[PDB]
């Protein structure tokens, strides 16, 4: 039960490492 | 300021990608300015709501 992650134009292909940076800090508090 | 654009804004962005890639190539081989500005604004960042201005900046480095 966690809020939906904000993709913000960051497609993540299967078995492919990706980096996400979102200006919103709320994701930082969740992390 | 005429900014006519096609209804299906799906495959046009592909061209834009090539542009920045070419731009990258330039700064990779014939550096002119700092690459930090390129890092700040990215195609995948979505903060670019004015593509014509991005094209103007790309032509500016010419």
């Amino acid at each position: 039960h966690l809020p939906l992650i904000a993709i913000t134009r960051n497609p993540v292909f299967p078995r492919f490492i990706k980096i996400i940076e979102v200006k919103n800090k709320k994701l930082v508090e969740l992390l | 300021v005429v900014h006519e654009d096609f209804q299906v804004t799906e495959e046009v962005k592909a061209l834009t990608a090539e542009i920045v890639k070419t731009i990258r190539d330039i700064i990779a081989l014939n550096p002119l300015y700092r690459e930090s500005v390129l890092q700040m604004m990215q195609a995948g960042q979505r903060v670019v709501d004015n593509p014509i201005y991005l094209s103007d900046m790309g032509a500016a480095l010419t």
